[PDB]
């Protein structure tokens, strides 16, 4: 799509990439490197999820916990790094 | 025919007690993976004790049948949702064959 | 016969509703999520029951 | 070049957030948090805000995935609280431009 | 458990609902030239192996 835009488009833009990827549990640590360094190889940006943080020594990470409160719901969003 | 059957005369429906909201429809859309996969357990268990007490008077007194169910792809799942469902499954004296 | 007809589905049918209201009882308090609760709702539709 | 890239999202209002702004990353965003914390409610808050046609957005749980559920239901209004609601992205063009 | 070829499909997990697209069930390339076996062991309430 973006090869036979590139007429249309000016020369000076490079269109946005992006994907996404929800229970990305059910991938591997192989499986998820392997994505990874294609999406990068690729500059394809990529939003993963799964229950547990798969990818914890890549990109940028967040963790979110919601909480019952006062008769609603509230969602807490903590960031995470890789190493302490 | 269908008006023959008396089971077409009722109505039945799944509701979930969801958060702070009171016992709400269980809508496939209206649920996260999670909690869709153990609402699904749930009406499988729920379906297979209904299975067991009906063919138990035609079996006899002292057979209990086999009771084993599967989860694949389990890691959609949080680590209190899998403890919840062991829960149950003993409960149940029930065998999980999880992946 | 008509009569009888009427009075077996009735009773079918409390006898079902029985039997399900019992079996609702292993699934209280199942925490799953925001879930905390499942249960089978059995009604009657009026269609059918008038 | 240098292609343009989406710098956060924003959520106003939705189902558990009121005003939330991830950062997203260069290459990889990841989200964490046991069942039902709303992952999926911020991928369709993203998408929404990507093709707001309300005939195409059908939020589907991934199972029954393309598997007709018949619920009459995108899905969508209940992720959704009572009054305002907003659903923002950042983009930094190629051109430099946020 | 239920040796039936009408009903055993094994289509991907994902698709778990979708529709064949393709003709096959996915299972004969699980199985090897020659003869297999899948077989289960089962003790009763009576205690019958
Ligand atoms: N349309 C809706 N109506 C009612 N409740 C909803 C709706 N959409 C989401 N929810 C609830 O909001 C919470 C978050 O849902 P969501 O699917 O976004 O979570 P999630 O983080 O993707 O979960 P999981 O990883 O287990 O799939 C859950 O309690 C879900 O039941
Ligand atoms: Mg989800």
């Amino acid at each position: 799509w973006e090869e036979e835009s590139r007429r249309l488009r000016g020369k000076d833009i490079s269109p946005c990439r992006l994907l996404f990827l929800d229970q990305a549990a059910r991938l591997d640590a192989k499986s998820i490197a392997t994505l990874f360094e294609l999406c990068e190889r690729l500059q394809m940006q990529l939003i993963i999820a799964a229950p547990e943080n798969i990818s914890p020594e890549k990109g940028t990470t967040y963790k979110l916990v919601r909480k019952v409160f006062k008769n609603h719901e509230h969602v807490h969003v903590v960031g995470l790094r890789g190493f302490g | 025919e269908e008006l023959l059957d008396y089971r077409n005369y009722l109505e039945l429906d799944v509701e979930v007690n969801r958060g702070s909201d009171g016992w709400l429809k269980a809508e496939s859309g209206a649920l996260s993976t999670g909690e869709a996969i153990g609402t699904g357990m749930s009406i499988l268990v729920m379906v297979v004790q209904s299975w067991e007490e009906e063919s138990r008077r035609l079996r006899g007194k002292d057979i209990s049948p086999c009771r084993l169910l599967f989860l694949d792809q389990a890691a959609r799942l949080d680590a209190k949702s899998i403890a919840t469902l062991f829960e149950l499954c003993e409960r149940l004296q029930m065998q999980l064959i999880i992946a | 016969s008509s009569k009888s007809v009427a009075n077996i589905i009735r009773k079918t049918i409390q006898r079902e509703q029985n039997r399900i209201r019992m079996l609702n009882q292993g699934l209280q308090a199942v925490s799953f999520g925001q879930v905390r609760g499942v249960r089978l709702n059995v009604n009657v539709r009026e269609s059918h029951a008038i | 070049i240098e292609r343009g890239k989406f710098r956060s999202l924003t959520l106003v209002n939705w189902n558990g957030f009121f005003a939330r702004t991830f950062d997203l990353d260069e290459l990889v965003t990841t989200l964490s948090g046991g069942n039902g914390a709303g992952k999926s409610t911020t991928m369709a808050a993203f998408v929404t805000a990507l093709i707001p046609d309300l005939t195409l957005l059908h939020f589907r749980n991934t199972t029954e995935a393309g598997a007709t559920s018949g619920s009459r239901d995108k899905g969508l209004h209940g992720k959704l609280r009572a009054g305002v609601c907003y659903s923002t992205l950042d983009v930094i063009n190629s051109r430099h431009q946020r």
